[PDB]
């Protein structure tokens, strides 16, 4: 199956969070359903869970702050979470739950167990806990020997994290690298991506990089050239 | 949370669990690496899902008195990642946490040279009254690096923002530097240069206004 999540990116102290996780390839139905996160220098937090039933059940660790559904007419997880402060900074996966049964003896003596494991997750959504605002990115260029060229794109100044960096779509697939960004003492984050290409194709092709800030959100394109 | 091990590339990783079950127990193995989705490794305490590699394995429950382990054989430095187990068992009820990480380091891997691309500021940043200079700094290994900027013959202490390196998707190290000038410094100084030391070795880049 497949998962992506979606979100706020930014939220405001004692306000409440909510993510979206859309599934692909299974029906809804006939699962259970979960949500995990995990902030800064902690650890994997189950937050809890959605039965096929409709019913959930959640981490007393989370306070009650926390409730999940399912709109099976989208096919669609979600989860909001009220009231939240600094420590809600987290990416926020969501994965599917299967149900295990531990038997050691007799079951009319209750002598089992359940367990569940995810076996099927999302890769997360980054949700900032903050007062400031989406800041979206000035992105520069950053202009083009080995038999290659580099070149590249400054994108300054933005939050909070994430950012896509994309190069034409598919063409360039490689050799590019996007960095891991610089947060500022600003406060603010700046990252680049650059990508090899040949000097012979330089002047004949064309590259630009789509910058994506959905927490801004903002969004541009820049044409590369020497 | 996080507790390290470092493993020898190429030799069995034996990571135990962080719980000591009360009661006849079901463990699961997660695998987390930094920017992705987490993975079920092993469930049901040894059995493996379709496409886990059978390098991992479990410790199944006889009864005996032993405690939950994961046995990576033959670890690769894309065995380096965070690994939870996921405790349950009869007598401590239904199981919340996830547990704490093992946080996993494979070392022995080659040495590897850095490569340095150095970017003079865009006419355009420029022309918004801002100036940056950028250095990247990639394909190196083992991860610990010293970057310094040169403003012509002197060292520039300030205006420097690095980050801290970490492991790229081709398992080296990437890092990098931003010098942020105003206009007038840049067009100031003959020439700035960053200049990169690793195990030892220095290389450097240089650019100037033109």
């Amino acid at each position: 199956v497949q998962l992506q999540e979606s979100g706020p990116g930014l939220v405001r102290p004692s306000e409440t969070l909510s993510v979206t996780c859309i599934v692909s390839g299974g029906s809804i139905s006939n699962y259970y359903w979960t949500w995990i996160r995990q902030s800064p220098g902690k650890g994997l937090e189950w937050i809890g869970y959605i039965s096929d039933r409709e019913t959930t059940t959640y981490n007393p660790s989370l306070n009650s702050r926390a409730v999940i559904s399912r709109d099976t007419s989208k096919n669609q997880l979600s989860l909001q979470l009220r009231s939240v402060t600094t420590a809600d900074t987290a990416i926020y996966f969501c994965a599917t739950a299967r149900r295990g049964q531990r038997i050691y003896g007799v079951v009319s003596f209750g002598e089992f167990f359940y367990y569940y494991y995810m076996d099927v997750w999302g890769k997360g959504t980054a949700v900032t806990v903050s007062s400031a605002s989406t800041k979206g990115p000035s992105v520069f260029p950053l202009a083009p020997s080995g038999g290659t060229a580099a070149l590249g794109c400054l994108v300054k100044d933005y939050f909070p994290e994430p950012v896509t960096v994309s190069w034409n779509s598919g063409a360039l697939t490689s050799g590019v690298h996007t960095f891991p960004a610089v947060l500022q003492s600003s406060g603010l984050y700046s990252l680049s991506s650059v990508v090899t290409v040949p000097s012979s194709s330089l002047g004949t092709q064309t590259y630009i990089c789509n910058v994506n800030h959905k927490p801004s959100n903002t969004k541009v394109d820049k044409k590369v050239e020497p | 949370y996080v507790s390290p091990l470092s493993v020898a590339l190429g030799e069995t990783a034996r990571i135990s669990c962080g719980r000591q079950a009360l009661g006849s127990r079901a463990v699961q193995w997660y695998q987390h690496k930094p920017g992705q989705a987490p993975i079920l490794l092993i469930y049901n305490n040894q059995d493996r899902p379709s496409g886990i590699p059978e390098r991992f394995s479990g410790t199944p429950d006889i009864n005996f008195g032993t405690t939950a382990t994961l046995t990576i054989s033959g670890v690769e430095v894309g065995d380096e990642a965070d690994y939870y187990c996921h405790m349950w068992d009869s007598r401590s009820g239904f199981s919340w946490s996830f547990g704490g990480a093992t946080r996993l380091t494979v070392l022995s891997q080659p040495k590897a040279a850095p490569s340095v691309t150095l970017f003079p500021p865009s006419s355009e940043e420029l022309q918004a009254n801002k100036a940056t200079l950028v250095c990247l700094i990639s394909d190196f290994y083992p991860g610990a690096v010293t970057v310094a900027w040169k403003a012509d013959s002197s060292p520039v202490k300030a205006g420097v923002e690095t980050t801290t390196p970490s492991k790229q998707s081709n398992n080296k190290y990437a890092a990098s530097s931003y010098l942020s000038l105003t206009p007038e410094q840049w067009k100031s100084h003959k020439s700035y240069s960053c200049q990169v030391t690793h195990e030892g070795s220095t290389v450097e880049k240089t650019v100037a206004p033109t």
